[PDB]
């Protein structure tokens, strides 16, 4: 029942500022690091930023430092990230989520489209599928520098936010069907499908949170 | 000395997340807050339960105690029962990006006084129990925690729970 | 001299919705944490919520989880339960009572009202004799067996028909305040005695155990019903 609610998508200006808020309920917020992620058109996430609000302070990317901020205002349970300096590569889909003592960003809101107009590496296999009903698939991850088991994989269907299947790296989230599988330690890691269902038909990611900035996969599409 | 390769995670092993933990307010009788885990963590049949006890401070010279129920205490109880860190409470947890890693307490809130033994017994959790006493003067926001864990033992067809210690200390003093 | 007056109890309809209200006086209402327990028709007491005194922690059974809540009005001395989605399962009477504390250790119900009825239309106490008749001036011991082990975290209760329950013995042998010495408790770990001596007609009640240490949920025994005669 954890819900994370952000505010209305915005169009700004060329070298503007946007600040976009994200209100985080039923779930404890001062001790728990609420993170900031966004997604370009048609691309890959992109980890921003976190901040364990009784801290007070962000951590950030080195890409938007100097940009960037990361508040929390511990009074409303709300997250707020402002970006300065907008330019047209700026244009995503800005997500906050949170983890809930499993290190994992288990609670993802619903994103925030913003448009502009006027370190380890995660490798993902293959970088696009189509199979039919009924086969299995196998997506796969590497990491340049081992992340021990510290690894997720997510599910994002079109229009909706990144959806949490396996952490640790076997570890079934709450409610994922059996299919489901992972396996993997250090640099290579594999996900595996059994039975592929109807729901099962969109873009996949892995992501190493064994240390930030947390990265991820450019992403497996999986089409029918 | 603290084991700098060491991370966990709130939840350990169990699969439960933040939301659904069982969550109480230390057990509090004028400057002694207490944490007293002795019946919380033995075996049900609903478990692994992860059994949280908040110790909010926001007043001086607060004395914080906890309970952990040694190995044996109870013939099948507390079989596998196991606390973190094992040096407490010299040595806590706090989260460091999302993890819990082991942080030297006396370096973390300047001023905290943890006495050698409890009772004439060792301040450690192999005797069951840990005390340290808050400064007068806290100036920032701080987060530690302590792990007694339970959730390995089985008894009949019962399975102990996870105890987690947070203590959030609020800037006072000041 | 009757301190806990609930109300909004009465008739409703099965997904209807009601809203209970308890009314404070002669404590400090704010505080103390406050709870609801409620007795379905022919069973025992059973806990519904709890929350402390400065609304921090609530806490519900989890067949109810979802459809009430709980909430207090400090300045008001009242304490509410939001009822929602009823269900005929739902029919009991619900009484507010006052616990004795607020943390980790748990609580026993030192103060309670008589209830209001509402009509819709894990750890295991096990108490024994179900119900046994005796005569005034008898001695008589009552047991309760644990399903797992509570040291002495256990409470007993007297409750006689339309009244307000009341606490006799809090932590296996202590003695509420105002009940008199021929009420004595003992026992530890899972097996504990109630025992009455010089019964008086007066005692014609059901007795309940209660646990506090292993929780949500605080459990009662199903009841031991005396009759004297």
């Amino acid at each position: 029942q954890v819900q994370l609610v952000q505010s209305g998508a915005e169009v700004k200006k060329p070298g503007s500022s946007v600040k976009v808020s994200c209100k985080v309920s039923g779930g404890t917020f001062n001790t728990y690091a609420i993170i900031w992620v966004r997604q370009a058109p048609g691309q890959g996430l992109e980890w921003m930023g976190a901040i364990i609000p009784f801290q007070d302070r962000g951590q950030y990317a080195q890409k938007f430092q100097g940009r960037v901020t990361i508040t929390a205002d511990k009074s409303t349970s709300t997250a707020y990230m402002e970006l300065s300096s907008l330019r047209s590569e700026d244009t995503a889909v800005y997500y906050c989520a949170k983890e809930s003592g499993r290190a994992v960003a288990d609670r993802w809101g619903q994103g925030t489209l913003v448009t502009v107009s006027s370190d380890i590496v995660m490798t993902q296999s293959p970088a696009s599928l189509a199979l039919s009903l009924g086969e299995r698939a196998t997506l796969y991850c590497r990491a340049s520098h081992s992340i021990s088991s510290w690894l997720a994989w997510y599910q994002q269907k079109p229009g909706k936010a990144p959806k949490l299947l396996i952490y640790k790296a076997s570890t079934l989230e709450s409610g994922v069907p059996s299919r489901f599988s992972g396996s993997g330690s250090g640099t290579e890691f594999t996900l595996t499908i059994s039975s592929l269902q109807p729901d099962d038909f969109a873009t996949y990611y892995c992501q190493q949170y064994k240390s930030y900035p947390w990265t991820f996969g450019q992403g497996t599409k999986l089409e029918i | 000395k603290i084991d700098l390769s060491y991370e966990t995670t709130e939840s350990g092993d169990t699969a439960v997340s933040e939301d659904s933990y069982d969550k109480y307010a230390s057990q509090n009788t004028n400057k002694e807050y207490v944490c007293d885990f002795t019946d919380q963590l033995k075996p049900t049949e609903s478990g692994p339960k992860v059994k949280k006890c908040e110790v909010k401070v926001n007043e001086p010279l607060i004395k914080v105690k906890i309970i952990c129920p040694l190995k044996g205490s109870v013939e099948k109880l507390y079989d596998n029962i196991e606390y973190v860190p094992k040096k407490s409470p010299y040595v806590v947890l706090t989260k460091e990006e999302t993890k819990l890693k082991e942080k030297l307490l006396s370096k973390l809130i300047y001023g905290l006084l943890i006495s050698p033994t409890v009772n004439e017994k060792e301040n450690n959790f192999k005797e069951g129990v840990i005390e340290f006493t808050l400064p007068p003067v806290v100036h920032k926001a701080t987060v530690f925690y302590f792990i007694c864990d339970n959730s390995k033992t089985e008894d009949d067809n019962k399975k102990g729970n996870r105890g987690i210690v947070e203590v959030y200390v609020e800037p006072y003093g000041n | 001299e009757v301190q806990l007056v609930e109300s909004g109890g009465g008739l409703v309809k099965p997904g209807g919705s009601l809203r209970l209200s308890c009314a404070a006086s002669a404590f400090t209402f704010s505080s103390y944490t406050m709870n609801w327990v409620r007795q379905a028709p022919g069973k025992g007491l059973e806990w519904v919520s709890s929350i402390t005194s400065d609304s921090r922690y609530i806490y519900y059974a989890d067949s109810m989880k979802g459809r009430f809540t709980i909430s207090r009005d400090n300045a008001k001395n009242s304490l509410s339960l939001q009822m929602d989605s009823l269900r005929v399962e739902d029919t009991a009477i619900y009484y507010c009572a006052r616990g004795d504390g607020g943390g980790m250790a748990g609580w026993y119900f030192d103060l309670w009202g008589r209830g209001t009825l509402v009509t819709v239309s894990e750890i295991v106490l096990t108490q024994s004799p179900a119900t046994l008749s005796l005569s005034p001036g008898e001695r008589v011991t009552l047991s309760c067996r644990t399903s797992q082990s509570i040291r002495t975290n256990l409470a007993w209760y007297q409750h006689k028909h339309g009244q307000a329950p009341r606490l006799l013995i809090s932590d296996a042998s202590n003695r509420a305040t105002g009940v008199p010495a021929r009420f004595s408790g003992s026992g530890s770990g899972t097996d504990f005695t109630l025992t009455i001596s010089n019964l008086e007609p007066e005692d014609f009640a059901v007795y309940y155990c209660q646990q506090r240490s292993i929780w949500p949920p605080f459990t009662f025994g199903q009841g031991t019903k005396l009759e004297i005669k």
